[PDB]
């Protein structure tokens, strides 16, 4: 289906949009040719499949994360220091790249698109965060806050000038684009074990959640500053969070211990998946019905987990 | 003229971007040997087994190709020093597999980071890996100019940057070094790669790597500018640095991407290859020596050992350093015989030491420019070098030329002296004896004759090298003690070091010594202002010279007498280095010591901390009488 023969391995990110049409990411983490590719699966079944796919292109380097960006567009953090935009046509066939910047020195690690829809955030191993006009390819601005590589970037919901930033300097910084010194760091993990993954609360503007290292999940009252809660849900570094799009959002941990789990507003545990052999890389759930939650892994399967409300 | 790497975190391809790489004009490409994402667990039993290759093969490349091309990094989530048990063992294991492979592929280099101040159990796994096999390949270790906390932007309201002046907080890098390679003990596979940040930081920081084993410049795209044509530059105060890495002949390597539409990367490099055609080609003295470059070799020996022929060639390929003895015979000879006297009196002087006659035919063109008559003896010791002597008396100088083949010491001479000329000063002025010799030849000398040199003085600075540490501590040889490589002076010219003082006067010897009672024997005592931070190894020595009157010989820096390349400097190691605080003195303390036999050098530091005493009782190293 004008895509490539067949894809890589090592799956990186899924995405769910409006419609419930999921968005693949993988790139060739070992073997001759370290690429990378987009893909999209309007059935979410077929999704490992690559010749069942609506779309699919093939980028140049690895896809160490990506966005949607709107509805039809995909914003990727690539391994050769670029962001990359690319959008579907209009009959969703083709997926053709809008532009392709290279002002990171080294791999782009995250990036989220703000709540505007018009900007976008991305961290990279360099240690610099950069804001992005989507529409002018330009870089709006170049923020060097951490000293060590930054592991993921969460843009705030319903606030177009506010993100999350955590970095192996054992930083977590709050953003206010707004503010002269729009960085704010958080004095809660002053020993703690390293950030490597963040979430918003959908529901609320100072909430938001962090995993550390050590598979431990905390949230925090971020206007308080106050004691947070936390829970070991893990044994390895967290590597995401997701909220359930819920009235009452469940909370997805996922982590390289090949284990992902639900948590609760608590954070008490519902429900564990073993069923990854390899890492587990991205968490997104079904808009279509809410008890779907699907996560990726680097065993290349795509596992459709109903859960239990 | 430049040798440039190309340092990239991204391949798709090793045989395509390397293919880019060459054609940029790269003579190396910096690129991780595993996917600087591909995250390994070794021990937790959901992902040890992980299916697949580790890595792309070794078959992509040519054998060749590895061997000179390609520099290994280390992934970037290796860390060994994590806080977390399962990190530091996932770390330690894995840090291990890529070392391994790079010594699998026989690359020639591997990078690794020096981004914290705690690299302890990094420096552990990686000095296994050294006492594993038996192998000659280097380790590159990154290490930034400026910390990464000390040149954030200071963008955080609630934790600004230090505005103070942290005179040793500022050279925070320089410890992460020192204290990696000093758990490490100093092994010659560790080098440094030092990345140049986008300010540099203070003067003293950056004189803190001067003596340090800098094998690579780390050059992000960043640090460049534009000029009005629209091309990458580099500012005065960058280019300055640069200059100064040219002359350890460092390879330079661009790291990052180019921001430039213009792009390609060969104006990265046309702009650095550029810069070593404007630095001046050469510094002269610079040009001959080339290659001995901190080479370590034993002081010559004149007296005890007889000189080769070639060694007496390279001797008179500076004649910069006859005409000075061409000149102080010249002014000499004016000053004792008068114009009246001028075809009356004819002068006997006397080359002690003659070699093959370069202080002879000076000790001529002295005489013809003077308009004096002068009757000369030739005493030479060295059997071998007479013979040179005898065929050029009997071919060209005839009978004004008298070779005597004996010691000047022993030799009974039918005339006194007018004007006795030596050449026995050796880099360190009096190690080579010269004191003694002209001592016992002085009962020729008449009363009011001169000697050429009337004195000679012998300078001392502390230098601060652990690359000259290295090559000492690696001196060591079977069947002797194994520190005697540290109680024994070396000829060698000076480059990577550091010097830590201005020299001082040592040892002061005056010809003739009249006195009622000549003893050579010396205590003379040193004390160096220092105003870094700094590690002592050793201490680097000079000699001044006065042949007469105005005219001088000297490898002082100071005084260096222009042009002259006939002397290296001399080089007093030490058995342990010593650290130096800044405002602290060195004090030195040296000895001349001698029986009959032999005369040799003491030496030891009273500084900041105490050193044992070196080469006692010439246990190591003597002169032999
Ligand atoms: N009595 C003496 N002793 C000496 C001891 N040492 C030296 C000395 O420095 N070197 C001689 C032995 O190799 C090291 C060094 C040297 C090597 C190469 C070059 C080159 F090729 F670059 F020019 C120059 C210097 C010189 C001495 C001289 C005299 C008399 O005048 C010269
Ligand atoms: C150009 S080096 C000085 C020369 O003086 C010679 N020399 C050193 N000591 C004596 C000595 N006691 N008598 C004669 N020649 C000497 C050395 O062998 C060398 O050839």
């Amino acid at each position: 289906p004008n895509a490539p023969a067949c894809m890589e391995r090592q799956l990186e990110a899924a995405r769910y949009r409006s419609d419930g049409a999921l968005l693949l990411g993988a790139s060739s983490l070992s073997g001759r040719c370290w690429a990378g590719s987009l893909w999209l699966f309007k059935d979410p079944c077929a999704a490992p499949n690559e010749g069942f796919c609506s779309a699919g292109v093939q980028t140049e380097a690895g896809v160490a994360d990506l966005t949607w960006v709107g509805e039809r567009g995909i914003l990727v953090a690539s391994d050769s220091g670029a962001v990359e935009l690319w959008e579907l046509d209009e009959n969703e066939t083709l997926i053709v790249s809008k532009f392709c910047k290279y002002e990171h020195d080294d791999i782009v690690s995250t990036v989220s698109v703000l709540s505007s829809g018009t900007q976008a955030v991305s961290g990279s191993k360099d240690i610099c965060i950069k804001v992005w006009d989507l529409a002018q390819q330009v870089v709006l601005s170049s923020y060097r806050a951490h000293a060590a590589q930054v592991t993921c970037v969460a843009a705030s919901p319903h606030k177009d000038s506010v993100f999350l930033s955590c970095s192996e300097d054992n930083r977590i910084l709050l953003w206010d684009t707004r503010c002269p010194k729009p960085a704010s760091q958080i004095g809660c993990s002053a020993p703690g074990y390293l950030p490597t993954s963040l979430a918003w609360h959908p529901q609320q503007s100072e909430v938001f959640v962090f995993g550390d290292e050590n598979g431990t999940v905390s949230l925090v009252d971020t206007k308080s500053t106050s004691c947070v809660l936390s829970s070991a849900v893990h044994s390895q570094c967290v590597t995401g969070l997701v909220f359930s799009p819920h009235s009452v959002p469940f909370l997805a941990s996922l982590s390289e211990d090949c284990s992902l789990a639900v948590l609760d507003s608590s954070l008490s545990e519902l429900f564990r998946s073993q069923a990854h052999r390899d890492f587990v890389r991205d968490a997104t759930w079904s808009p279509l019905n809410h008890s779907l939650l699907t996560t990726v892994g680097w065993d290349h399967q795509v596992v459709h987990h109903v859960v239990p409300t | 003229r430049v040798s440039s790497g190309r340092d990239l975190n991204c391949v798709p391809e090793i045989a395509d971007t390397l293919g880019a790489v060459a054609k940029q004009g790269f003579d190396f490409l910096c690129m991780p040997v595993f996917h600087p994402r591909f995250k390994r667990e070794f021990i937790q039993e959901p992902a040890k087994n992980r299916p697949g290759p580790q890595t792309r093969s070794d078959l992509l490349l040519s054998g060749r190709d590895w061997n000179t091309l390609i520099v290994g990094k280390l992934s970037p989530w290796i860390r060994p020093d994590s806080k977390v048990e399962k990190i530091r063992r996932n770390s330690e294991a894995a840090m291990l597999q890529e070392l391994n492979f790079g010594a699998y592929l026989g690359l020639p280099a591997f990078l690794l980071p020096l981004n914290q101040e705690d690299n302890t159990n990094l420096a552990r796994v990686l000095t296994n890996h050294i006492h594993t096999g038996h192998h000659s390949s280097m380790f590159w270790m990154r290490v930034p100019l400026v910390a990464p906390e000390d040149l954030r932007d200071d963008i955080i309201e609630n934790a600004p940057t230090t505005h103070t002046e942290e005179y040793s907080g500022e050279e925070k890098t320089w410890m992460w070094w020192h204290n990696f390679r000093t758990l490490c003990d100093y092994s010659k596979r560790i080098a440094v790669a030092l990345e140049i940040g986008a300010d540099l930081p203070s003067n003293h920081v950056i004189d803190r790597w001067l003596g340090e084993p800098i094998k690579a410049a780390i050059l992000p795209t960043s640090i460049f500018l534009t000029n009005k044509k629209g091309f990458p530059v580099l500012s005065k105060m960058h280019q300055r640095l640069i200059f100064r890495l040219l002359k350890l002949e460092v390879q330079f390597i661009i790291t990052g991407t180019n921001h430039h539409s213009e792009k390609e990367f060969c104006s990265y490099l046309q702009y650095l290859e550029y810069l070593s055609q404007n630095r001046p080609p050469p510094n002269a003295y610079e040009l001959f020596a080339k290659g001995y470059e901190d080479y370590l070799q034993s002081p010559l020996q004149p007296l005890m050992d007889n000189l080769e022929s070639q060694t007496y060639e390279v001797f008179e390929k500076d004649p910069i350093k006859y005409s000075q003895y061409q000149q102080a015979i010249y002014k000499c000879l004016l000053d004792r015989v008068p114009e009246e006297e001028k075809d009356t009196n004819v002068q006997v002087l006397m080359v002690l030491g003659a070699g093959r006659g370069p202080l002879v035919n000076a000790s001529l063109r002295a005489a013809k420019q003077a308009d004096r008559r002068i009757k000369l003896y030739a005493v030479e010791k060295n059997p071998n070098a007479v013979v040179t002597l005898e065929n050029w008396q009997f071919e060209e100088w005839g009978s004004q030329v008298t070779v005597v083949s004996s010691d000047m010491r022993e030799w009974v001479a039918p005339e006194k002296a007018d004007i006795i000329v030596s050449e026995l000063l050796g880099s360190f002025a009096d190690n080579e004896l010269s004191p003694e010799c002209l001592d016992g030849a002085q009962h020729f000398l008449k009363d009011d004759g001169v000697s050429i040199p009337g004195e000679y003085t012998s300078f001392l600075a502390p230098i601060s090298s652990s690359k000259l540490y290295n090559e000492v501590r690696a001196c060591r040889e079977k069947d002797r003690d194994p520190e005697a490589q540290f109680e024994m002076p070396y000829v060698v010219r000076l480059h990577n070091f550091h010097q830590l003082s201005a020299p001082q006067p040592c040892f002061t010897f005056s010809h003739p010594n009249r006195d009622p009672m000549i003893d050579n024997n010396r205590y003379c005592t040193l004390e160096f202002p220092v105003e870094v931070n700094t590690v002592l190894h050793g201490f680097a020595g000079y000699f001044e010279t006065v042949l007469y009157q105005d005219i001088t010989l000297s490898i002082r820096p100071e005084t260096h007498s222009p042009g002259m390349f006939s002397w290296f400097p001399i080089l007093f190691p030490i058995k342990q280095p010593i650290t130096v605080r800044e405002g602290q003195t060195i004090c030195v303390r040296f000895w001349r010591c001698s029986n009959s036999k032999k005369v040799w050098y003491e030496w030891a530091v009273t500084a900041p901390v105490c050193s044992a005493i070196h080469n006692p009782t010439g246990r190591s190293y003597t002169i032999g009488l």
